[PDB]
């Protein structure tokens, strides 16, 4: 909602994005998938 | 709906108990998605470090000759859920700049599951500061930001 021009975000505005539906970058996505497959 | 850009791009690596280079993150949404992919952080393999490095600085103590290490220790899953977003907001979100009067020099963030006998879900989140002169302001900031939760512990040690 707030997009400060200096990219210095308010804590509440930054933390509210933890529920994002965006996918992580492909290198992270593949590694994390493989890591949880090797646990169970 | 538009992404929230990070002031700097951060390179993500994974160091099992050298590292595995994963990918860049340049928005708050990609950074949170990265944390969600490695969650619950409390179930990660013990001692492995998930690392975020500002502009891909090599995350080794040799590159921080007169730096400081600020550590946040949590004991439970509820405490990790509170502390981790707060550290990311202070560092990647750049909120620490409200006390550092310009760049914080908080250039590396490391997260590890460090199980204890009494508290198996214990996490250790480290923030590496390149510049030692700001460690007093940074520590006070983390202590105040985490004072509502007396279970969370904050400590500073040199590099």
């Amino acid at each position: 909602s707030s997009y400060p021009e200096d990219c210095v975000y308010e804590i509440a505005e930054f933390t509210r994005l933890q529920n994002t539906k965006c996918l992580p970058p492909k290198g992270i996505l593949q590694f994390a998938t493989d890591l949880w497959k090797e646990s169970g | 709906e538009k992404p929230h850009p990070l002031k700097d791009r951060w390179f993500v690596s994974y160091f099992p108990v050298k590292g595995v280079e994963l990918d860049w993150v340049s928005t708050a949404e990609e950074l949170h998605a990265t944390i969600n992919a490695f969650s619950p952080l409390t179930l990660l393999p013990p001692d492995d470090n998930l690392v975020f490095a500002r502009e891909k600085v090599e995350p080794f103590f040799e590159n921080f000759p007169n730096g400081m290490r600020v550590s946040v220790f949590t004991r439970t899953k509820v405490q990790a859920t509170q502390a981790v977003p707060l550290v990311l907001a202070a560092v990647m979100g750049e909120h620490l700049r409200t006390v550092t009067d310009g760049p914080s020099h908080a250039d590396v963030v490391r997260i590890a599951h460090k199980p204890g006998t009494v508290y198996p879900e214990s996490l250790r989140v480290e923030v590496w500061l390149r510049d030692r002169s700001k460690v007093d302001a940074v520590t006070k900031y983390f202590s105040e930001m985490l004072a509502p939760h007396p279970g969370i512990r904050v400590a500073g040690r040199p590099i």
